[PDB]
RNA sequence: UUCAUAGUCAGAGGUGAAAUUCUUGGAUUUAUGAAAGACGAACAACUGCGAAAGCAUUUGCCAAGGAUGUUUUCAUUAAUCAAGAACGAAAGUUGGGGGCUCGAAGACGAUCAGAUACCGUCCUAGUCUCAACCAUAAACGAUGCCGACCAGGGAUCGGCGGAUGUUGCUUAUAGGACUCCGCCGGCACCUUAGAGAAAUCAAAGUCGGUUCCGGGGGGAGUAUGGUCGCAAGGCUGAAACUUAA
């Protein structure tokens, strides 16, 4: 209700202690029950997976982008929006993203 | 058609009251959701709307995110295709 | 260096394999006859060729247009892969 | 047309049609004969017209 | 077309000779009886025509392994394989046995 | 594979054939994925990748 | 004259039903059967033959049409943009409507089967 | 010794011509134009200008720093172009090689007559 | 194009001539590097292919269709067809993503008597992608679609029958092509004699099949009603009257 678009309920089950797991992550277009979600650095480049910009190929539309690392994701949130990662290169220094405003 | 001249879908919801530019759009954009849809997993003509952007197949029960009004659309399709192409160039 | 490998990658043997493929590819068009090129793994051309026609002849043209100057520049390339 | 052919290996004689549609197997064992192909089947047996 | 170049999907000519098998086929239609026939080891080929769920594809594949089958993932839930099999077929899982014919299983024993 | 959950109720036990096929197929997926890994590792240890 | 020329190089009666009649029974395929043996012998089948019994033939045109239709229907449930494709699928369905004019007047079973076969194998 | 090196570029637009003498490194030593002197406009579009510019550059380029060998590189056709080169000879610079290397039209494919600017 | 970095000075941009614009807070022009978006130069040809609209990076995948050759099947099975139904550029429309060059309208400068005009700068939807509409274009080959016959001539592509050896590969050898003729389908030009009003066509021929459809111009592809479309509009479709064209 707080934004009028859907979440996908994800479990997430991995261990340790502290271990932390859960929950209702932001939906992308095309996420369905029974699809796999991968969250991290060597996640597959598939819609719905989360990973650092460095790992993403240039020219791929992304959402829930961080301002700052581990803030978990700020830019591209609202319904049908997306940022576009234009540049990287192996960019040690900077990844250039275009937000939906341009 | 049946007993319908112009056409309708929703248009009774307006009645005579309400008005035209907006009526060209709104039949189209509620009714395109209403259109039984074949589930991407199973294929049966099950898919129906749970909420805005939420779609669910009655037979298999697979529930999906999608456009507000529609099960899908051009934009989602394009994004998936680009991602797949990028992964394939990297694999190379 | 490694970026120069990673993008160069492999040998004289892959230049030939690459030449071979562009010659198969070509025909499509009209039928005749001239152009092949292979653009590398980073950013040079391995070579450019004078062809008509065939699988052995253009591996040869590949071998030949990969003579000294072009041959040497993959040999520089390939050494940099290390 | 009609064509009498003899298997070189089999050294046997057989009669096969010209430019056949499928692979021609030696009746003696099953060695290849003429081949269909990518058209115009030709061949690899020898003789003359029957 | 040529070995190294231009379009080609000629493995799909399996469908033409399968339809042609199906004509007088011994066959098996639907999971409950497909399950009876694959557990009787009889089948030599199965077709799975829907984007069948992990659990519900792998069970058919394990029966295929217990039998002596090859698994054709037609998998596109349109099911135009259903044209042959009877087009009321909105979902299709299919086993092939003695059609009174059959190079078709041999034809598709090489992939493309 | 019951999670069971509980009656007297309106409950929803998770489904009997499906949670054995979800374990047996997890195991039927674990045994080839282990065998392929056990093959891939046998082949990589012997010669290539 | 034509036929007589072939008789002298053939075999013709008695031998031929046995030679032909294995291959039909693995499963169907009449033009394939003509392309094996014995060569001379099977050529003069059409110049002197009734022919023998089979399941299929009469079905095969319909069977093959249903067989293509079910895969084409998948690619008419993924992306509409294949505008060339819709009238490939429509052509065979509807050639089937033409075929089941002529191979419906001589015999029973064909009338009954050929409505139903459309979409179900 | 004449290592003799000084790359020269001829930059063509129909309207006007300007030279920049660069080096291998990519910094620009000097450039010279029309309009450093008075005639401007439809006095620019001249080839006379291409000469004057071709020289105004050179006279420096050479006495002080002293380049001699220089590779001539030019871009597609201006009125000034031919005349640009022609003065490089009388430059008392030894022209090393001549390369035309323009930018072709190359699939700058749009309606906005992008294509036309290029030969 | 944008961003960053290098270097650097008094212009640059633009045209008929100029100005708008850009411009010292260091531009532009110049070098290298990154990201994004668009398109496929060179190639691309009297050229090939799809039913048509149309379609051009190479490359990989699924799957279709027309050539041929076979003489296998139906053995003349077939053909066209109002209604029905499908596809149907661009531009418009609508949701959502992207949004670089471009770019209506609009903002302005010059012109000029006026310019809201050509010409210049700037500029948004659009251009584009996925979803979904529309049903129209000088949708043209200005030539409906089916079949038969009736002149040749230069070669173009595909295959096919080769003939013929050689490049050239490879190397038992053979095609990719090449000297080199013939067939089959399309193409187009060059190009005929009886037709066409002639221009021309060699199909627009000589006369047979079949559908649609035509009505002197303007009024008018308009009115009104029905039908489809979100709307734009489309299909459907007259008269009063006016004129000696």
């Amino acid at each position: 209700p707080g934004r009028g678009a859907p979440l996908a309920k994800v479990t997430f089950r991995h261990p340790f202690r502290y271990k932390h797991q859960k929950e209702l992550f932001v939906a992308a277009e095309g996420m369905y029950t029974g699809q796999f979600v991968y969250c991290g650095r060597r996640a597959t480049l598939s819609i719905g997976n989360v990973l650092p910009i460095r790992s993403v190929p240039e020219g791929a539309v992304v959402c829930n982008v961080e301002h700052h690392v581990g803030d978990r994701g700020v830019f591209a949130r609202a319904s049908g929006d997306y940022a576009i990662v234009i540049s990287h290169n192996p960019d040690n220094g900077t990844s250039r993203i275009k937000l939906p405003s341009g | 058609m049946t007993k319908r001249t112009k056409k309708a879908g929703i248009v009774g919801k307006y009645g005579t009251r309400y008005g035209a530019s907006l009526r060209k759009q709104i039949k189209k954009m509620e009714v395109s959701q209403h259109s039984k849809y074949f589930c991407e997993f199973c294929g049966k003509f099950a898919v129906k709307r749970k909420a805005v952007g939420i779609w669910g197949c009655k037979d298999c029960g697979k529930v999906k995110a999608g456009g507000a009004y529609t099960m899908n659309t051009a934009s989602a399709v394009t994004v998936r295709s680009t991602i797949r192409r990028l992964r394939e160039q990297t694999e190379a | 260096m490694q970026n120069e490998e990673g993008q160069m990658v492999d040998l004289y043997v892959p230049r030939k394999c690459s030449a071979t493929n562009r010659i198969i590819t070509a025909k499509d068009h009209a039928s005749v006859q001239i152009n092949i090129g292979h653009v590398d793994e980073n950013g040079l051309y391995d070579g450019r060729f004078t062809t008509f026609a065939l699988s052995g002849f253009i591996r040869a043209q590949g071998d030949a247009d990969s003579a000294l100057d072009r041959l040497w520049q993959k040999r520089k390339a390939e050494v940099k892969q290390q | 047309f009609f064509m009498d052919v003899k298997c070189q290996g089999c050294f046997n004689i057989t009669t096969v049609f010209s430019h056949s549609q499928t692979v021609v197997v030696c009746p003696g064992c099953q060695t290849v004969l003429c081949q269909p192909t990518g058209g115009k089947a030709r061949l690899t047996e020898g003789c003359s017209f029957r | 077309m040529a070995p190294t170049k231009k379009a080609k999907k000629s493995g799909e000519n399996i469908n033409n000779k399968l339809q042609l098998v199906m004509k007088s086929g011994k066959y098996t239609l639907g999971y409950k009886t497909v399950l009876k026939t694959l557990r009787s080891s009889l089948g030599k080929l199965i077709i799975l025509a829907n984007n069948c769920p992990p659990l519900r594809k792998s069970e058919i594949e394990t029966y295929a392994m217990l039998a002596k089958i090859s698994v054709h993932h037609f998998h596109g839930n349109n099911v135009d394989l259903g044209t042959a099999c009877g087009k009321y077929y909105r979902v299709c899982c299919l086993s092939i046995l003695d059609p009174g014919d059959s190079d078709i299983i041999s034809t598709t024993t090489t992939t493309q | 594979k019951k999670v069971i959950r509980k009656d007297s109720a309106k409950k929803t036990a998770k489904k009997s054939r499906v949670k054995c096929f979800l374990k047996l197929v997890n195991f039927t997926h674990l045994m080839p994925t282990r065998y392929t890994l056990d093959v891939d590792l046998k082949e990589v240890a012997a010669g290539p990748d | 004259a034509d036929v007589e020329e072939m008789i002298m190089k053939a075999a013709k009666k008695g031998q031929m039903p046995s030679q032909i009649g294995v291959v039909l029974r693995d499963q169907h395929g009449i033009p394939l059967v003509k392309s094996v043996t014995g060569s001379k012998i099977l050529r003069i089948l059409k110049a002197h033959g009734l022919a023998p019994e089979i399941p299929e033939d009469l079905y095969f045109l319909i069977k093959k049409a249903v067989a293509i239709r079910k895969h084409l229907e998948r690619n008419r449930k993924d992306k509409d943009s294949k505008f060339r494709l819709i009238l490939v699928e429509s052509r065979i369905h509807r050639l089937a409507r033409y075929y089941k004019r002529t191979k419906k007047l001589p015999p029973t079973w064909k009338y009954e089967s050929t409505t139903a076969s459309t979409l179900v194998a | 010794i004449f290592a003799s090196f000084n790359d020269t570029f001829i930059h063509v637009t129909d309207l006007s011509g300007r030279e920049t003498l660069v080096r291998i490194t990519g910094g620009m030593k000097v450039k010279a134009d029309r309009d450093e002197s008075s005639p401007y406009a439809a006095m620019l579009a001249s080839q006379d200008v291409a000469q004057r510019c071709k020289e105004l550059g050179i006279t420096a380029l050479h006495i002080k720093l002293r380049a001699t060998g220089g590779n001539k590189t030019k871009t597609p056709g201006p009125g000034a172009q031919s005349a640009l080169r022609a003065l490089a000879r009388s430059g008392m610079k030894i022209g090393r090689i001549e390369d035309v290397t323009p930018v072709p039209t190359d699939s700058t494919r749009r309606k906005g007559g992008r294509r036309g600017r290029r030969l």
